[PDB]
């Protein structure tokens, strides 16, 4: 049961200093060579770095000096990453990946850890409910969440908790003059809406916000 | 670095249909080639190793071939979970070099969108924007076109458009288009209509509202 498990990412401003790690369980850690690789907003991927057993056996794909430093712990079966002298373009999901002998193919790949270079500040995200237009007639009822005007990514969202995933439709969250902006959508037959309460769940970990909102009818 | 060409770079497919993959390396890499998936939303996975091996687990309706500067990626017989990106890696050659991806979608009959129309909110009024979100639901193919009209007169300033990824259910796309206004301007007029416009009909889809 080979696991990988990256975290340390997050938000830093250009010129700063992250350091992420990699638990890895399942196998010995200490005998495997090892690398970071990276996937871009444009979902490139592209190596970062790479070590052996040894400490200075290290290869990095830019080695401008001190930006990519790659480490290994083998008492804690941790792998590090130290990025420093952070670019906009560092920008990316890094993935922990192992080697599975002496030549350079990979067998296993972590979860990924996200990394976001920028200048923004955190914000806190609006969340704007959707109800249909003042009125009422069909078969089905469309309900909307709107998800307005915060930074970094991710936000997650779901409806009733988890419970309600059929007829639901989340669209990606763009970039809008310097903050995101995501909605969602879900569609349910007419005699369940309003007679039975829909919630929309929205959850931002990087400013710590958590709304759940009820959708209800337009009134007048 | 060595250059990897893939090809093409994204595709349609039937199921139960045989799909090919191919790309190209700058130089020969003598074999030291692997193809990796990478399902919506998750990590890549590796597929095949050695150009023509495949990783343990994985069904044997695919394979690898080739040689020398020019390697190909078989599925035999398509199936619904083989959706995703595809990417060749070269490890010849320290750094080891990605392909580009070439994108795998669903193939599926024409359908028209069902289009919904929400004012603002009162929440939003009350904090001085007002945003009028058009959805687009369940239709195909993707390419699809969203005219706001106000009072009559078209706006593009200020629209956001965001589609989903292939539906994994029914392999269909939705699409959500927002009109983001001031709170002023949004009280200057009184009609507000989104117009969709797709090739399953001449005559586009509308829904209005007034602000009464
Ligand atoms: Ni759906
Ligand atoms: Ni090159």
């Amino acid at each position: 049961e080979v696991q990988l498990v990256e975290s340390g990412g997050g938000l830093m401003r250009p010129g700063g200093s992250l350091k992420l790690s990699c638990a890895a369980s399942g196998f010995a850690f200490s005998r495997f060579d090892m690398s970071w690789v990276r996937q871009t907003p444009e979902k490139r991927l592209e190596w970062v770095a790479y070590i052996r057993n040894g400490a200075d056996d290290t290869y990095y794909a830019d080695t401008e000096k001190g930006r990519f430093t790659i480490s290994r712990d083998n008492a804690k079966n941790t792998l590090y990453l130290q990025l420093s002298s952070l670019k906009i373009e560092d920008t990316a999901m890094y993935y922990c990946v192992r080697h599975s002998g002496y030549s350079y193919v990979i067998d296993y790949w972590g979860q990924g850890t996200s990394v976001t270079v920028s200048s923004a500040s955190t914000t806190a995200p609006s969340v704007y409910p959707l109800a249909p237009v003042c009125g009422g007639t069909g078969s089905s009822v469309t309900l909307g969440c709107l998800v307005k005007g915060y930074f970094p990514e991710p936000v997650t969202l779901t409806w009733n908790s988890g419970s309600l995933s059929s007829g639901v439709h989340t669209f990606p969250a763009l970039l809008q003059s310097g903050l995101y902006t995501l909605s969602s959508s879900v569609t349910v037959t007419s005699n369940t809406w309003p007679s039975q309460t829909i919630t929309c769940n929205v959850a931002h970990p990087a400013s710590s916000t958590k709304v759940d909102k009820k959708i209800e009818p337009r009134v007048p | 670095d060595i250059k990897m060409t893939q090809s093409p770079s994204s595709m349609y497919a039937s199921l139960g249909e045989r799909v090919t993959f191919t790309c190209k390396a700058s130089q020969d890499i003598y074999s030291s080639f692997s193809w990796f998936q990478q399902r919506p939303g998750k990590s890549p996975k590796t597929l095949i190793y050695r150009a023509n091996r495949l990783v343990d687990g994985v069904p044997s309706r695919f394979s690898g071939s080739g040689s020398g500067q020019d390697y190909s990626l078989t599925i035999s017989s398509l199936e619904y979970e083989d959706m995703g990106v595809y990417f060749c890696l070269q490890h010849e050659e320290f750094p080891p070099t990605f392909g580009g991806g070439t994108k795998l979608e669903l193939k599926r009959t024409d359908a028209a969108p069902t289009v919904s129309i929400f004012p603002p909110s009162s929440e939003q009024l009350t904090s001085g924007g007002a945003s009028v979100v058009c959805f687009l639901n369940n239709f195909y193919p993707k390419d699809i076109n969203v005219k706001w009209k106000i009072d009559g007169s078209e706006r593009q300033n200020g629209v956001l458009n965001s589609w989903t990824d292939q539906d994994s259910k029914d392999s269909t796309y939705s699409m959500s288009s927002t009109l983001t206004l001031t709170k002023d301007e949004y009280e200057r007029h009184n009609s507000y209509t989104c117009e969709a416009t797709h090739k399953t009909s001449t005559s586009p889809i509308v829904k209005s509202f007034n602000r009464n």
